[PDB]
């Protein structure tokens, strides 16, 4: 699937830069998502891997890349259209455990996100109450 | 400049 390789080259490629990751770079990734759209499966599926299997200085720009796929996606398709935010429900929980194994003081930059996510309802509530209360179990 | 998820698509 020559989409999905061009989509895992933008992906892979954030290893060969310095947290934070410009928005330059965050676009190009993004873009090559969505001209992916037809392997959206492939795409998130490529994503969760690079969030299990990174160094955790990688692990918030993964979920910057969850992000910038989802918001592109439904502002490009549609709300209700967008297959990308069903489909990283999914494996959700998967994914914050995760990404919750990243330096302490990206904690707060995950949390961010998911307030984010709930107050401009990117995701179902319901999905991100569990996340949040991941965040808090890990102060405590 | 860095991403930031407050900025627009
Ligand atoms: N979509």
């Amino acid at each position: 699937m020559e989409a999905v390789k061009t989509f895992n080259s933008e992906l892979y490629s954030l290893n060969d830069y310095k947290p934070p990751i410009s928005k330059a770079k965050m676009t190009q990734i993004t873009k090559a998502a969505i001209k992916a759209i037809k392997f959206y499966k492939h795409v998130v599926q490529s994503v969760e891997k690079f969030i299990q299997k990174c160094k955790p200085e990688y692990k918030v720009p993964g979920l910057y890349v969850i992000d910038s796929i989802v918001r592109q996606s439904r502002h490009q398709f549609g709300q209700e259209k967008d297959v990308f935010a069903p489909r990283f429900s999914n494996n959700i929980i998967s994914t914050f455990q995760n990404l919750y194994r990243c330096p302490g003081d990206d904690k707060s930059k995950i949390v961010r996100v998911l307030n984010l996510w709930q107050k401009n309802n990117v995701f179902k509530s319901e999905i991100i109450q569990p996340l949040l209360d991941m965040a808090a179990a890990l102060e405590h | 400049p860095s991403y930031s998820p407050t900025s627009p698509s």
